[PDB]
């Protein structure tokens, strides 16, 4: 039905094409769209709203995996080492792969058809969606076992079960420690931040740690950092011939390029040596994701940003004016007050001719179009959406690596000496990376050093008598 | 429901007869919980997700 | 809910021993507004031809991504704070957080 | 069957029977008990919630109803008047009387089974659960037929429909000024009053104006308030013989009484003159509604408190502590400290012997364990929950009276004017009324005055 | 909704016109808390025969009344400053705000 | 919806011969809302509800 049918009947809401498209000529076809399954289907009474799928908390799901079945098939079963599964049939110079998925409709076939390599297996469905994610997960997969394993030489006695436990608090504590020390405040600023993450005292079983639908939406804001291509770098980090920058449109569900075109080791060295997009208000989100999204898989390109409004409506979240008020920032009800709002008249006009009012605006248009906090890459509205969320996920969250109980002042100790570019150093090729913050630092030479100048995580306050 | 294809080397571990006795039951007892409990069961639910297992005889 | 555990479940149960599903797996959002549908409980605005919202017509999402978004993407700005791996771990994360199911056609 | 079993299945959730019980000594009994409605029934995903069948807004549906049909019903259709249906075979020494409802099983039938007369109908669906009750749905009834006709007298081309909504909306300010200028502050008390109800600005489109599910039990407070009998009183205020003390346990659905023994006057009389029963801390709640609520309709007596606390273990409601700090009150953890927070170490002892913790008590129980407010009956926790519900049914109600464009500058100087004593003139044989605040004058002839020293509604301004 | 109106619908339907259904009849309660549930999400504590809540035994409602809420109704002490009629206007005003639908027989 | 007690008078007044004839209209559209679309229709609720309407009988 909703992905070769224009017809607007339940459950499918596609998006009609404008006259005048600049690519979509034909105005009797549409963007498919399927609307988000209801919690209560069927019902006259309650107020439509949407599921979440995986667990709010910052524990690594995505890794492990948000449900129970999901989470015993992505172990390694056949010994008692506590280890994730790993690919059986394709190694990257030596090192793991994520396992295969085996899906009944597998996008990645479509991608390469003589490769036919089909998408990874991963703690979340997505994991495929573009070789960097990709890359990221089974780095990850890698500092498990690496995790596991040094456990496993320092505790004998340990079985799987506990091994596995261990590994996966270590990695849940890493993710959690990367994202509020190094990338939010790059997102926030330092006055959001100090704001919306004051310091952490303790664990408040009173904090509600579920994500709120509006930050499905508004964490979208990144959306505005991508870039048209994948960027592959050899060991000097120069262009790995033959294709150095692959278009986006060309590298979506292509998981036969991390497993043929030789591993993560020349994405991540991309990732760390090339710039992100800025979010500029005339530059809002580029043609790969506007116009040719997932266009390889699909019998039409589509538009992630349009897509993004069309969810927000899907989803019933109020407009700009309200989420401002939320906030206690002011809500425009002029064009010339949306100037002052935007820093930027032009926009407003823009905005206001599309929406006629601001109270209509969609969120995650709203959000990306106020200019940035200084020192981040998000305006007040963004900022005090997504810090309200991280806060509440901190704070409600009980295993929370600072929360007393969860890691003794040891581990803790250890855990604070952890960094991104030590895990890569760790589980790649790799030998030079980013210094510094890994997300600001993005210019090779001047912004590397080499992995032998960075501290190791220690586990020596993990072994047990 | 779907067999997994790394799921095939523990059709590897129960077949080897030097594997340990521990080792399968942990095995035998994870095929269970997706309600397959015989080594039959186990590569015919392997065929029928689209598997090659005529290595298997 | 165990009354003392070492490790988190896998679906997130029990994290919170007073309300256990709060963050678990599977479960609704939680809303921090009251919803906007174009019949007050279900419908989203855009969907019935010649409905405004709050007096406006309601703008093709195409049409507004044509309009505002829509850029050169030669003239692409690189931003020199940023690395690209800085995108890279938002998606990461995101996916450690939400994933919103949609109906299998 | 939720009223004759005692098993525990889909939607029972009978009320067990501890040892020791003073009344019921068989501990395979059980207090009848039906969960509430889900709202999303069935589901595994969803987290269970209940259902409100009324209008949040405080627009007086318990009068006109809350659904279309049920609205329809209430008026009467034989003509242009505007008015609302009034009993077609009893009236009361010549006034209205509410219409009788159609009910399949109806309880008002069981209480005087040779009265054989049964529950009326009104807007909402409890209208005949006591007398008194009834007859303050009658008296609004008759305000709205009064405020029709004088208004058909003013404007003779307005048609049925318009008569019937001005003199609808009048009846809802009505109810808005007795309850926020009257009613509320002696419930909260002056300090939560300023707290919780600041002055009224305008209409905030962003306040949210549904009723939240912890406030169908905090505002149940009101069960401490009631006392053990039904007063009836003379013309002079004098008991109304014979009956002038009935006991509650035989007024429950007693609609007969309102028609039969002599109508809403003596009743309106005995509520303007009898105290209201003080909630003390070892006297929480009276044993006819403890032991004998509905005794005469019903195979065994309901414990009111006790339904009250399996109600909001029905509801999901979290426990005393963590409304303290939704309130932003300290949450008591020990003995010593609940013993601080009630100035009762021997209810804080008892409290604990039963929930073991003060996260565990239930809202209700907890919330009238409290001491009051000065000067008002409810403690801070119920006065943070009741006081933030009624902010919100003022400031997000587009209909509110005060909002502009709803009334005119002279339409309101005029409705500033109403009190319930006026009402009790206007549409009963009553000649003299409480003073002051009805809800604090409490005591005949001191607190009492000639009907013609009250001012009247005044609706030269509804001219047209 | 009607983008001009004078009265009240009898539902409460469009009183707030950007959420519709808000105050109006036949809905959900909105929740100022999170729900506690036995399981979570629809069992009530005291369900299930040795089932504690955050670790204590739930307490019969009818033993709770029985030891703290029953008292010697001849010790009644009368409210000097409240008449009977300050109770009724409460359970007439609550009959405007609330009612909580059970299933029948 | 029972019928009700009251609605027996309207039934008195669609039957009063010098009844007005906008008034029995106002009437007989009101019992449509509900589904009773004649008189018969009415009276035979009436009956099933539990109301006698033998004593309206011409
Ligand atoms: C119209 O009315 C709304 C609603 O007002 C509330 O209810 C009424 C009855 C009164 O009690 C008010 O005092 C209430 O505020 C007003 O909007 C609210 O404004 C405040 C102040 O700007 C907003 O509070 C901010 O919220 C930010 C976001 O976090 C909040 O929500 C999260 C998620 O649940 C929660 O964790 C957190 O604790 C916050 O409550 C926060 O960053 C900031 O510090 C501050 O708390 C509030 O969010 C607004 N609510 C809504 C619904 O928009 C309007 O101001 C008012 N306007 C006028 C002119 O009167
Ligand atoms: C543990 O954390 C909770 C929750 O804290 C909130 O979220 C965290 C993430 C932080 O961002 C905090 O800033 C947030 O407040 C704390 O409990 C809260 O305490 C505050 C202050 O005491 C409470 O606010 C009060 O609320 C009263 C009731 O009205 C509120 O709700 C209505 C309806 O939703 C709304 O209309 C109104 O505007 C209010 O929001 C109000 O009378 C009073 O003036 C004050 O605002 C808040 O409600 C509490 N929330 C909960 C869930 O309990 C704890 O204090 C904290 N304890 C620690 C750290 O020890
Ligand atoms: C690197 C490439 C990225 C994509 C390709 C991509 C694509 C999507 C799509 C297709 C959706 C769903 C759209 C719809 O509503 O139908 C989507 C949603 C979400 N994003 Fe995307 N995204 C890419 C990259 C990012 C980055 C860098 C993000 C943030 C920093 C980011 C965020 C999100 C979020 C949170 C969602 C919603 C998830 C959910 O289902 O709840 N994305 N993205
Ligand atoms: C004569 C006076 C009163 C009663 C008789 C009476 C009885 C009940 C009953 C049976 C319930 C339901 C119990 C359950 O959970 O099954 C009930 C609930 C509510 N009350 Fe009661 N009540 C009398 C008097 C008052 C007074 C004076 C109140 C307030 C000041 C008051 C409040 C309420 C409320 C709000 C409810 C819940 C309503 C809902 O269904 O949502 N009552 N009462
Ligand atoms: C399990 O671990 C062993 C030892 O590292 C390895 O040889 C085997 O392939 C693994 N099985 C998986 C990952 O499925
Ligand atoms: C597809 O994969 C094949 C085999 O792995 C490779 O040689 C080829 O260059 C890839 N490119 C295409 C055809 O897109
Ligand atoms: C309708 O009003 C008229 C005139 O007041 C009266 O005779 C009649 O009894 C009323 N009927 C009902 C059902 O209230
Ligand atoms: C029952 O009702 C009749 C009215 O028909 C009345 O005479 C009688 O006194 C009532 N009985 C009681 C118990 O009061
Ligand atoms: N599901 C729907 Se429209
Ligand atoms: N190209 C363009 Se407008
Ligand atoms: N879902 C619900 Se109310
Ligand atoms: N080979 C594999 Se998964
Ligand atoms: N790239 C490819 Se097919
Ligand atoms: N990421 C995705 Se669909
Ligand atoms: N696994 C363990 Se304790
Ligand atoms: N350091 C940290 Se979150
Ligand atoms: N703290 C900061 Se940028
Ligand atoms: N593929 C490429 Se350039
Ligand atoms: N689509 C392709 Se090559
Ligand atoms: N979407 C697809 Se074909
Ligand atoms: N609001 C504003 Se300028
Ligand atoms: N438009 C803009 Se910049
Ligand atoms: N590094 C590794 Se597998
Ligand atoms: N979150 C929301 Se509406
Ligand atoms: N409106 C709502 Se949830
Ligand atoms: N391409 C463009 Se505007
Ligand atoms: N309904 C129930 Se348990
Ligand atoms: N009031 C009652 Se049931
Ligand atoms: N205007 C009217 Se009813
Ligand atoms: N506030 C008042 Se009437
Ligand atoms: N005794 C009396 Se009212
Ligand atoms: N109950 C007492 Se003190
Ligand atoms: N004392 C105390 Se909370
Ligand atoms: N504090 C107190 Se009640
Ligand atoms: N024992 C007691 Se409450
Ligand atoms: N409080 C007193 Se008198
Ligand atoms: N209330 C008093 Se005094
Ligand atoms: N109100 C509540 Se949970
Ligand atoms: N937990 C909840 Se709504
Ligand atoms: N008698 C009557 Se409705
Ligand atoms: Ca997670
Ligand atoms: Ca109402």
């Amino acid at each position: 039905n909703c992905e070769t049918s224009c017809v607007q009947q339940p459950p499918c809401f596609p998006l009609k094409i404008p006259p005048n498209d600049p690519r979509i000529k034909n105005q009797a076809d549409c963007i498919p769209f399927f609307r988000s399954c209801p919690a209560c289907p069927g019902s006259n009474i309650t107020i439509r709203n949407q599921i979440n799928a995986l667990t709010s908390f910052v524990d690594a799901s995505m890794v492990y995996g948000s449900e129970e079945p999901l989470a015993r098939n992505l172990r390694n079963m056949s010994n008692q080492l506590g280890l994730l599964a790993v690919n059986q049939r394709f190694q990257d110079n030596g090192r793991a792969l994520l396992p295969f998925d085996n899906l009944h409709d597998d996008p990645c076939l479509l991608t390469n058809r003589s490769a036919r390599i089909p998408c990874f297996l991963a703690g979340d469905t997505r994991s495929s969606e573009m070789p960097e994610l990709t890359s990221m997960h089974t780095l990850l997969l890698r500092e498990h076992n690496r995790l596991a394993t040094e456990l496993k030489s320092l505790n004998p006695r340990w079985d799987g079960e506990r091994l596995y436990q261990e590994a996966r608090k270590i990695v849940g504590a890493m993710v959690q420690i990367i994202t509020y020390r190094d990338y939010l405040p790059l997102v926030l600023g330092p006055t959001a931040m100090r704001k919306y993450l004051p310091t952490y005292r303790s664990y408040n079983d009173s904090v509600d740690p579920r994500i709120a639908n509006v930050f499905t939406n508004a964490f979208r804001y990144g959306h505005t950092l991508i870039q048209p291509f994948m960027f592959r770098l050899d060991n000097r980090y120069q262009p790995m011939e033959p294709n150095p920058r692959v278009p986006l449109s060309r590298v979506f569900f292509a998981s036969w390029r991390v497993v043929l075109e030789g591993g993560i080791d020349p994405i991540l060295r991309g990732l760390m040596a090339t710039p992100a997009k800025l979010n500029r208000q005339n530059q809002i989100a580029v043609d790969e994701i506007r116009e040719r999204l997932f266009e390889q898989v699909m019998r039409i390109g589509l538009d992630l940003p349009a897509l993004n409004m069309q969810r927000s409506r899907d989803h019933g979240l109020p407009g700009y004016n309200a989420w401002r008020r939320f906030c206690g920032l002011p809500q425009p009800e002029t064009v010339g007050q949306l100037g002052t709002v935007l820093r930027n008249l032009k926009l407003a006009r823009k905005l206001m001719e599309q929406y006629g009012t601001p109270n209509n605006i969609d969120i995650w248009m709203g959000g990306v179009s106020e200019p940035l906090k200084r020192k981040g890459r998000v305006g007040p509205l963004l900022a005090c959406i997504i810090g309200t969320q991280f806060r509440k996920l901190r704070d409600g969250d009980r295993f929370w690596w600072e929360n007393e109980g969860v890691f003794s002042m040891q581990q803790r100790q250890a855990l604070a000496q952890i960094s991104l570019p030590r895990i890569i150093c760790d589980n790649t090729g790799i030998t030079t990376v980013s210094k510094n913050n890994i997300f600001m630092s993005n210019s090779y030479p001047r912004d590397f050093v080499n992995c032998s100048t960075l501290p190791a995580l220690n586990l020596a306050s993990w072994r047990e008598a | 429901a779907n067999f997994l294809e790394h799921e095939l080397s523990y059709i590897d571990v129960l077949l080897d007869k030097n594997a340990d006795q521990a080792t399968k039951d942990n095995l035998r007892s994870y095929f269970a919980d997706k309600g397959l409990h015989s080594i039959k069961d186990i590569i015919n639910k392997a065929k029928q997700d689209g598997f090659d297992v005529s290595k298997y005889e | 809910c165990p009354e003392q555990d070492k490790y988190r479940t896998i679906t997130g149960m029990c994290n919170n021993r007073r309300s256990p599903t709060l963050g678990a797996s599977n479960r609704a959002f939680v809303r921090w507004l009251p919803a906007e549908y174009e019949d007050g409980f279900s419908l989203p605005y855009g969907w019935t031809p010649g409905v405004k919202r709050n007096g406006f017509p309601v703008a093709l999402a195409r049409a507004v991504s044509n309009e505002i978004v829509r850029f050169p993407t030669d003239q692409l700005t690189p931003d020199q704070e940023r690395s690209l791996m800085f995108m890279q771990w938002g998606q990461l994360l995101d996916h450690d957080l939400d994933f919103t199911p949609e109906p299998a056609a």
